[PDB]
């Protein structure tokens, strides 16, 4: 009967869309690897799907995936074990040298752009005419960390322009120079900013943008990467 | 912090948005910006896009809408203080078995509901039409109008297709809040019970999974929010930590992930599944199958 | 096996309980105190609902069915035939939940991520605990809860639904189903708009998020924006189950008789009980 030939082909059409959905949820971080770099023996039932190319706005180019996987950067990581599945532990300064929850990926080099071309991030400075329309300004606050020792001051909000939303405030340090810190781990109050990530003395090591009206992919990267490892590596000094 | 509502709340001139080939004529200007929105989402408000079908739409829609609440008022003896009790037991009912699939039915015996559904098909359709052409504008993807698809069918089979291959309008809903409860559950004990009914247990299944997966999707990106997570596109054409953090919290949990664009792919399917597998369900109910019970227990 | 970029996350540190003595992986997945604990509660339940098929006399899934107490155990103990095995069951199942919450948060902690993910999953054990701990407790037996089998739990929805006549009308059900359906809708046009800018027509560039945003106010005049959907999908799902879990709290309760008969606080508010026409009068 019709009811028994339409739910025995729905079970079929369903088990071809997990096949499908399956393989394209492969196209970035396949094939598996060893521990060591080298291509797993064990990929799975499931086969790598056909490539498929991505049309980057603004001249940026293409992105065809699955393709060839790498780093591009050193991993100061050693084995803990003589065999699979243990940690493998930092061999210096693991916020440093980006792993663990400091870990960055080597994202291009130029800043997001919006739907015209122009900059996705920009200090309200230079966004005619963006301000804080609700909400504790946080602009001239004292900056403090998780040891309860004030790090710097606000001097800027660096703004999303096309979604309209705060995405790093700009402090300044002792030494005068500034650093970004993501929005979403400073909790402004009425009178600081409170950062629990970080204590005093690691807001120095925050790393740096090279242009001081735009932030890279790449630096966006090392940012929040550095800033989140500290919920771990700062943990000593909370 | 956890990034459920904005610490900070920033504005800048109103976005008219993109252009592409988009008719700016038939653009608005923007409304109001709201802070209250803004705590949350998007403060701005407008423009919207309102061409002949957006027009038509709208129209026939607000002809459904009135056209149900006249009858309301009619069934309130024209009385507001009746009219507000009595808000969730009116029925605009279809009309009797008698009339078959006749137009010929009085208006106060089923008549009011053939011109409320008329109103109502003209109204789903040319929406149908408006989320693929916006999409077109912008040169995107048509999958808005395919998903949109899925619900229409549950709906075109619930008013029409199964009220034309019983040959009654008498099978269709009645426009009523508590009424429509009622034929809901009348469906099924006419039907056997629709427990036995497994399209309505693969319904259940995906609706349940939706709920599931956007608890999880919706918590995933919140969680990686602090390394960019919510600029989905970006992190699809040049994958960051905040997609690698993601893939790896569920890779460590239940031995399998998904990518930023493949997490997109599970969430349509995941829903559209819910409309699709009902909207077979029902169609198969007193056509083909009159009782699920006795069906399934030959299995066949 | 690895993914390509997975070493450089695999760290020590992070675990709750123990320091480095389940700090490990076995393939994909991580283990942690939480992990063998899991594995602990969910092998002991498998065994006692193997246990439970034996002393019934059936292996088939489709019939295997674990009780709980009869009503006259109220919130006693009962012999493992009548309905012990299936307070041990539950007693390993809320271990088994509980266990797999505390083992996403060691690997949110490993990974320097928010809590968001086990904070949503733990509205779902309170649903779950609504049904087989908090009402049952409330109502005063063991036997009010749902048994564990494939048909027989869905026989214990449609008895304990139909027990208050259609249950449509429980108010707390409405909101719940209105969010369930919400959800669903929310999760399709978030799915169809990141795919339709990700995909565009044939030959053409990625679209931009500024792309999503003009679809979304040319068609309804509003957008949430990219954040705001992920807010609103982690609410609506929260939302569904929590009104969920309020509905079946209040059922046999506070309200015990049928669901359509509550309606009449708002038909008999004194200001137009008694004025006639309409449908009541
Ligand atoms: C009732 C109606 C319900 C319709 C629901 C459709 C869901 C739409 C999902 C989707 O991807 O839509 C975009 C998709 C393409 O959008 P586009 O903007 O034209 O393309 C943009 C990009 O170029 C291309 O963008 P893209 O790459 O995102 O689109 C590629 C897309 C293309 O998707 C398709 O071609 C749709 C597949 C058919 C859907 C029909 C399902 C019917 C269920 C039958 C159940 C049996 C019951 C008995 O690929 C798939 O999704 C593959 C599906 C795998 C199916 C597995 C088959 C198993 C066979 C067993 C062996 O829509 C369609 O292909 C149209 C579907 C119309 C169906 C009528
Ligand atoms: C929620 C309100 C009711 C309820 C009312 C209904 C109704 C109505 C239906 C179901 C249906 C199902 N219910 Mg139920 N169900 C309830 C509580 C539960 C609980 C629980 C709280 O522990 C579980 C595990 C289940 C599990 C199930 C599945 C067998 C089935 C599909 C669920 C699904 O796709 O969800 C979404 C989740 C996913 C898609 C993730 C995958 C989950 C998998 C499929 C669960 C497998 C469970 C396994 C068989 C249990 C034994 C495993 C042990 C380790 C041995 N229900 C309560 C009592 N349930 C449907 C059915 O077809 O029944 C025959 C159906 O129509
Ligand atoms: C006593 C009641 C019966 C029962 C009888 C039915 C009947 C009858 C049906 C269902 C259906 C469903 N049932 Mg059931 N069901 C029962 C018990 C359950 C239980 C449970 C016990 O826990 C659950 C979880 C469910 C769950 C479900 C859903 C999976 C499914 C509806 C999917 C949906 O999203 O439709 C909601 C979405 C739509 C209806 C699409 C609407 C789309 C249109 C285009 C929107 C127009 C909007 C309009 C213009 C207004 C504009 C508004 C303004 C702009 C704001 N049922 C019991 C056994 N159930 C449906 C189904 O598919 O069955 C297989 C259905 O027909
Ligand atoms: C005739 C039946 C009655 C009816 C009687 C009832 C009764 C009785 C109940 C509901 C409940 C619900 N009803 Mg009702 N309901 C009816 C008609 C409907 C219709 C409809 C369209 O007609 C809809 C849409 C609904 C929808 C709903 C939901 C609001 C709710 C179920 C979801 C839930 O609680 O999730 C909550 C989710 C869970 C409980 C799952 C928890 C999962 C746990 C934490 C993990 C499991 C892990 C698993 C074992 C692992 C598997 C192994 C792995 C796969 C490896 N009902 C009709 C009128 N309804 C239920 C409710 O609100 O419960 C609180 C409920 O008890
Ligand atoms: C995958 C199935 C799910 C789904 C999907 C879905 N619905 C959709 C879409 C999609 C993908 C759209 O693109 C379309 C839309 O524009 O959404 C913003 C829509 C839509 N789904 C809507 C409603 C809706 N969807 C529902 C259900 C569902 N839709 C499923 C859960 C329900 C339920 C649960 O009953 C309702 C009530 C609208 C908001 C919109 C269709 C708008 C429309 O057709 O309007 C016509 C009438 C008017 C314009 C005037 C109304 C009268 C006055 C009140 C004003
Ligand atoms: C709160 C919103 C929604 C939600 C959220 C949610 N669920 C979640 C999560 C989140 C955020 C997870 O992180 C977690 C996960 O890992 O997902 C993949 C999970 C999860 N939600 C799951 C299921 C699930 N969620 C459901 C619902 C929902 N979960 C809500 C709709 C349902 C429904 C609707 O029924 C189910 C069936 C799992 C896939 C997973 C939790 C897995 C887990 O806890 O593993 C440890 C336990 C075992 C391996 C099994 C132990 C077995 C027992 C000891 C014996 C059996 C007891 C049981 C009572 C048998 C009853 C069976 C009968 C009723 C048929
Ligand atoms: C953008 O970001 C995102 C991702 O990535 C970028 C993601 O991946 C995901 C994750 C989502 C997906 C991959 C999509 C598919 C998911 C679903 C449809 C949800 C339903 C999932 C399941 C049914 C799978 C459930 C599997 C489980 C729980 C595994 C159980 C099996 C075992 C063998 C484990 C046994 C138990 C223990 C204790 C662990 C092992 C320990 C020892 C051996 C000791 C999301 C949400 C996301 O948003
Ligand atoms: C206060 O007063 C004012 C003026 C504001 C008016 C008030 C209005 C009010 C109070 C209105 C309330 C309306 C309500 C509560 C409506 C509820 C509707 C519900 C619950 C609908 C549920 C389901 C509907 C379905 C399934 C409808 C399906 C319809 C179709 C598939 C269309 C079928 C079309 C047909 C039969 C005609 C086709 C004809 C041709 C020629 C093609
Ligand atoms: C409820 C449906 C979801 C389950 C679908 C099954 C997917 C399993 C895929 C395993 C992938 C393993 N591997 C080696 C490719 O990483
Ligand atoms: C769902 C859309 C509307 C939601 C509006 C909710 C407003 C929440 C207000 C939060 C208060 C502001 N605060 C103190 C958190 O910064
Ligand atoms: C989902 C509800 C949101 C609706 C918002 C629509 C805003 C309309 C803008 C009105 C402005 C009209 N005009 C001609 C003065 O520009
Ligand atoms: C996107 C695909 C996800 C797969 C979810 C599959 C859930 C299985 C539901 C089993 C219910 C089967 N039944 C009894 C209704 O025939
Ligand atoms: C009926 C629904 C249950 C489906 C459960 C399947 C879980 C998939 C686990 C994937 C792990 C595969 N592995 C071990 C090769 O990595
Ligand atoms: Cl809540
Ligand atoms: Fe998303």
């Amino acid at each position: 009967d019709l009811a028994s030939l339409a739910i025995y082909s729905f079970w079929i059409f369903l088990a071809g869309l997990i096949y499908y959905l399956q393989t394209e949820n492969m196209r970035e971080g396949y094939p598996l690897e060893n521990e060591d770099g080298t291509p797993a023996a064990n990929q799975g039932p499931f086969p790598l799907p056909k490539p498929k190319t991505f049309i980057l706005p603004h001249g940026r180019g293409t992105l065809t995936v699955p393709g060839p996987e790498s780093e591009d950067r050193p991993i100061a990581l050693a084995r803990t074990a003589v065999s699979e599945g243990f940690p493998h532990a930092p061999t210096g300064d693991p916020m440093k040298d980006g792993v663990g929850p400091a870990s960055w990926v080597a994202r291009r080099d130029l800043p997001e752009l919006d739907g015209h071309g122009h900059n996705k991030i920009k200090p309200m400075k230079a966004a005619a005419g963006f301000h804080v329309s609700a909400g504790k300004n946080p602009i001239g606050l004292p900056v403090r960390g998780c040891d309860l020792e004030i790090a710097g001051k606000v001097v800027d909000i660096w703004v999303d322009i096309p979604e309209q939303m705060a995405r790093f405030l700009e402090v300044e340090l002792k030494d005068g120079s500034t650093r970004l810190l993501p929005m979403q781990m400073v909790k402004v109050q009425s009178n600081r900013v409170h950062v629990n990530a970080l204590s005093s003395d690691l807001f120095a090591g925050i790393p740096t943008i090279k242009s001081p009206t735009e932030v890279t992919l790449l630096e966006e990267d090392k940012i929040c990467g550095y800033v989140a490892g500290g919920l771990m590596y700062a943990a000593p000094k909370r | 912090y956890q990034n459920i509502f904005s610490q900070v709340q920033v504005r800048g001139p109103a976005d008219l948005g993109m252009t592409e080939d988009v008719n700016l004529a038939n653009r608005s200007g923007v409304g109001p910006f709201s802070t209250l929105l803004g705590w949350f989402g998007n403060a701005q408000l407008g423009p919207i896009y309102l061409g002949s079908l957006g027009v038509l739409s709208l129209f026939s829609g607000l002809m459904w809408f009135f056209t149900i609440g006249i009858w309301f008022w009619y069934q309130a003896g024209w009385n507001p203080a009746v009219f507000l009790r009595d808000l969730f037991f009116f029925s605009l009912e279809p009309p009797a078995p008698e009339y078959g699939l006749s137009f010929a039915a009085p208006l106060k015996e089923g008549g009011l509901w053939l011109i409320a559904s008329f109103f109502m098909f003209v109204a789903v359709w040319s929406w149908w039409g408006r989320t693929y052409l916006r999409a077109q504008a912008l040169g995107m993807g048509k999958h808005t109008a395919w998903a949109f698809l899925s619900a229409i069918w549950l709906w075109m089979v619930l008013g029409f297709i199964r009220p034309i291959l019983m040959g009654s309008w008498s099978e269709a809903v009645p426009y009523g809040i508590f009424s429509h409860l009622d034929w809901t559950n009348n469906f099924s004990l006419v039907h056997g019970n629709l427990f036995y009914n497994p399209f309505h247990g693969l319904s259940i299944a995906f609706l349940y999974g939706s709920a599931l997966l956007f608890a999880m999707h919706g918590a995933t990106i919140l969680a990686v929010s602090r390394f960019g997570g919510e600029r989905e596109l970006e992190q699809i054409a040049d994958r960051g930590t905040a997609a690698e953090r993601a893939a790896l919290f569920w890779r460590w949990t239940m031995g399998f992930n998904a990518t930023m664009e493949g997490i997109h792919r599970w969430a349509i399917w995941m829903a559209v599944l819910v409309t699709l597998t009902g909207g077979i369900g029902i169609l198969l109910s007193g056509t083909v199958v009159d009782n699920w019970y006795v069906w399934g227990q030959n299995h066949g | 096996a690895l993914l390509s970029f997975e070493r450089k996350y695999r760290v020590p540190g992070g675990t709750l309980v123990g320091g480095n003595l389940f700090d490990f992986w076995v393939g994909p997945f991580y283990v942690g105190f939480f992990g063998v604990a899991t594995f602990f509660f969910a092998a002991l339940g498998i065994i006692l609902i193997a246990w439970s098929a034996v002393l019934q006399g059936t292996w088939n899934p489709q019939l295997i069915s674990v009780y709980p107490p009869a009503l006259e155990y109220g919130l006693g103990g009962a012999p493992l035939a009548k309905g012990g095995l299936w307070q041990i069951i539950t007693i390993c199942a809320t271990g088994a939940f509980v266990s797999w919450a505390l083992r996403e948060v060691e690997i949110c902690r490993k990974l320097g991520i928010g809590y968001h993910i086990p904070f949503a999953f733990a509205f779902a054990i309170l649903a779950y605990l609504t049904l087989v701990l908090f009402r049952p407790v409330m109502m005063g037996a063991w036997g009010y809860a749902f048994p564990y089998g494939i048909w027989t739990h869905l026989d214990w929805v449609s008895n304990t639904g139909y027990t208050y006549g259609n249950f449509h009308y429980n108010p707390a059900h409405m909101i719940a189903i209105s969010f369930f359906f919400t959800n669903a809708l929310a999760l399709a046009l978030h799915g169809a708009l990141v795919l339709s800018a990700a995909n565009p027509e044939k030959g053409k560039e990625m679209r931009t998020p500024d792309h999503e945003d003009t679809f979304f106010r040319d068609l309804v005049g509003y957008s949430i924006g990219t954040l705001g959907i992920h807010r609103l999908g982690l609410l609506l799902s929260l939302s569904a189950v929590f009104f969920s879990a309020l509905c079946m709290i209040i059922t046999g309760t506070i309200w015990f008789d049928q669901w359509v008969d509550w309606w009449q606080w708002w038909v008999k508010l004194p200001w137009w009980a008694n004025i006639p026409g309409g449908i009541n009068g």
